[PDB]
């Protein structure tokens, strides 16, 4: 019903497809600081093979739900498949969290979420919250999108970043308009995270279990 | 027109085994068939 | 591959999409014209038995396929393993003209009957189904008679059906219908 | 050695129309000679095209005397081989031996009456769906032709080919009472003086006929 | 309110419009067989003089109304104009049915009719119903429709097919998903059906009433 | 293939006595015993 946008992302065999597209938004970088650097002397490989979605969940964005919940969700995170076992079969590496999150209600709510991907940190002061509008981020509203994404790059302060004490990437969802469910609207939206790690290659490798 | 293998002319003539189909003046099944895309009604990603 | 859907164009899909390739099958078996050339064993119910098509066994592979597909035509090649002459008889032809030897009146030998039989209607086509169990007494390919009658058999030939019909099979009930196949 | 061979079970066990010849032991046979010898023929439907034949009639006789009341039909009856009037004919005498056939036939009129027997007939041709008229009038509305007695007396009407199936049937049955190829009917205009005259007509193949599906099966 | 369709089909003076387009489809064939036939032996004439729209009532498709219920419309059927008057004057024609079904809700409900236009027949198996996806034939939905549109060629089992006691063309309608109403969608559908006789020749004459 | 001596095209067509072969994109045995020198690893007298 408009000028008509739609789109589909494949990584791996995994392939995330959405109409209420609205587009992207790539911050900070779009390439990648040369992985072929001195830390990891040639002993460096591409293993783009657990380059692909995987399913975590956000809030649930209701009604009462403050303005100011903002889910947050580190990115690396717990990995029950390929991305994880490499992270505990080795110490040095660095990627590209994909992201392409969701939030379904319908056409007839109000308010809307603020997603956005930011870097090292710790913890937000709710005075700064008032600038996710600086980090690689999106906006989400029901009268015009019920998809998001947004592609981050890599930043690390490292060209090859370790992640079993350490994640340098965090995914927040500050409610910036509370929800409205209205005459006719949908009931709840919970948000939803489609994340996929891009772009990555090792270095290093320990023993076994046994 | 099924399992005729035979390298002979089947012995009896042609206007013996099968009856002549006089014309006048997959078909349609293959046309609808062979026109399927599998393209993206989008933009692929990537 | 998303599209429209309450436009019933064809809109397939395939493989590469998602990943992988796409490979050159070579379905030379599934040949509509190859697999309706092989014989259909119908029961030659006695002697004076009618050369039609719905008399098979609606289950069998050329009876099967037969009833997929409305409209047909195709010429014939019969078997009788029987007792005396087989004397065939064309299309309209009187009942009763099927008994002079004059006729095709084949001679017994040992032990069936293989002969060619054309396609003799006086239709342009013939069908399975006539809107018109109740289906029109022009759709019999000849008709044979001989004294004793007990193999009947219909190699369809030069097959070449038109428009389709529904194809449905053993209904389950394990979402996985079990049944022994060839084992060592 | 020598070839080896499949004694195929079931190929060539005699058929009364067997493609093949037999063997010849006797030959060398010079015969006599069969030149220009008159009238012969190699086609059935070339003689009964070329020479038609009168019909079969109610009491025999193959004329028909005008009627002198508001009953005018002066025929009427099953369009198909089957009419009694035909069967006997010479196209009649025969499509017996074949199941089908399609094509035209030709119906020839004739007067007989005096100079001073002026008179009018006419022919309708009514197809499968209803039963055939006895009103000219309501009959002028199938494809028809009218004509009246003159200086030239024979005339040959040709009547259409027309059912579903390019063919059908020359035999019948007391399923198709309704037959399915329709009802021809005559009438009788007007006339003068030329009531009891004789208006005989014949039959032969029109150039649109056609016969095939050879069927032998006990006539006398 | 999308990549924008619609359309107006004219037959002799009738014109069917509508905006929920969605399309069409011709099944089995687009042509027709050479209707100059020995059968007719030339005796066969042009009338598209009655090529043209007739109005005829299918079901109320109705939120009980089960997964199956079909509404058989046989064509040829009555024609009080005509198309009639022409079957009722000859033996032997044949023609095409255009048919443009339409079925008025609302762009708001839930389910689909299934519609299509299958030749000879008698009676379906409900274990086939679900292979209508074979023979000329639409799909409804009010969320991209309010309009079907299927054109059907000439089948027959001849050339020139007599109708006074034969119809090889049948037009059904089966439930495919059931009707809701809803919040505030429409209450409930009557699907109406819209044809006309194309491409149509005779041959053949009876006598009068008279 | 063992014991085919006939003079003809065995009658019945090709893609019919045996199942078609297809390609795809002694063998070595005979490349490992094609290959065992005589020679010697000193030098031959007398």
């Amino acid at each position: 019903l408009l000028e008509d946008r739609i789109l589909t992302t494949r990584n791996g065999h995994t392939t995330s497809t959405t109409q209420s597209s609205v587009g992207v938004t790539y911050g900070y970088a779009t390439a990648e600081d040369f992985v072929s650097g001195p830390n990891t002397s040639g002993l460096e490989t591409r293993v783009a093979q657990a380059e692909r979605f995987f399913k975590t969940h956000l809030f649930d964005w209701v009604t009462s739900d403050p303005f100011g919940r903002c889910h947050l969700l580190e990115l690396p995170t717990d990995h029950k498949g390929v991305y994880g076992y490499l992270t505990d079969s080795y110490a040095y590496m660095r990627n590209g969290w994909d992201v392409e999150v969701t939030a379904v209600g319908n056409q007839f709510n109000g308010g809307c979420l603020l997603v956005a991907m930011v870097p090292e940190l710790c913890s937000i002061q709710k005075r700064e919250l008032y600038q996710l509008t600086l980090f690689p981020h999106q906006f989400i509203n029901p009268r015009t999108n019920m998809t998001a994404h947004i592609t981050v790059p890599f930043v690390g302060v490292n060209r090859y970043d370790q992640y079993k004490v350490h994640k340098p990437w965090t995914l927040v969802v500050m409610v910036v308009a509370p929800l409205t469910v209205n005459s006719e609207g949908a009931p709840q939206i919970k948000v939803y995270a489609n994340i996929a790690p891009t772009n990555v290659h090792v270095a290093g490798e320990f023993p076994s279990k046994e | 027109s099924g399992n005729t293998g035979s390298i002979i002319n089947n012995y009896y003539m042609q206007q013996y085994q099968n009856s002549m189909d006089t014309q006048l003046g997959n078909d349609w099944f293959s046309k609808l068939a062979s026109s399927a895309f599998s393209g993206l009604f989008g933009a692929l990603l990537a | 591959t998303t599209s429209a859907g309450e436009s019933a164009d064809p809109v397939t899909a395939t493989v590469e999409n998602y990943g992988g390739e796409t490979q050159v099958q070579r379905r030379q078996h599934t040949d509509v014209s190859f697999i309706l050339d092989r014989f259909v064993k119908v029961t030659p119910k006695d002697q004076i038995n009618v050369l039609d098509l719905m008399q098979t066994p609606a289950h069998t592979l050329v009876g099967a396929l037969l009833r997929t597909a409305t409209y047909y035509f195709a010429d014939l090649e019969v078997a009788v393993k029987h007792e005396g002459n087989l004397t065939w008889v064309p299309n309209g032809a009187p009942e009763a003209a099927l008994d002079n030897t004059t006729n095709p009146t084949a001679y017994h030998k040992a032990p069936l009957t293989r002969l060619a039989l054309p396609y003799t209607a006086p239709h342009r086509v013939l069908a399975t189904v006539y809107n018109g169990r109740a289906l029109p007494t022009s759709f019999n390919y000849g008709a044979i008679k001989a004294t004793r009658v007990t193999e009947l058999l219909y190699r369809m030939k030069r097959a070449e059906t038109y428009c389709p019909r529904p194809l449905l099979a053993i209904h389950p009930d394990q979402a996985r219908h079990k049944q022994k196949i060839v084992a060592p | 050695g020598i070839f080896p061979v499949a004694c195929s079970d079931g190929y060539g066990g005699l058929v009364t129309t067997d493609p093949k010849t037999a063997d010849p032991a006797y030959g060398k046979v010079f015969n006599p000679p069969r030149n220009m010898l008159p009238g012969r023929f190699t086609n059935f439907l070339d003689v009964a095209e070329a020479c038609p034949t009168f019909l079969h009639f109610e009491g025999d006789v193959p004329y028909v005397t005008t009627k002198t009341d508001s009953d005018r039909v002066l025929a009427q009856f099953d369009l198909s081989l089957a009419a009694k009037h035909m069967s006997n004919t010479f196209l009649a005498g025969l499509a017996q031996y074949y199941t089908q056939y399609s094509g035209t036939i030709n119906l020839h009129f004739m007067f007989t009456g005096p100079t001073d027997a002026k008179a009018r007939y006419m022919i309708a041709y009514a197809p499968p769906g209803m039963e055939p008229p006895k009103t000219p009038e309501a009959a002028a509305h199938c494809i028809h032709a009218e004509w009246d007695t003159g200086l030239n007396s024979k005339f040959t009407f040709s009547i259409p080919y027309l059912s579903a199936a390019d063919y059908a049937y020359t035999a019948s049955d007391t399923a198709e009472t309704t037959n399915v190829q329709g009802w021809v009917c005559l009438f009788q205009i007007t006339h003068g003086k030329a009531d009891g005259d004789a208006l005989v007509v014949l039959a032969s193949a029109g150039k649109d006929f056609e016969l095939r599906l050879p069927v032998d099966a006990r006539t006398q």
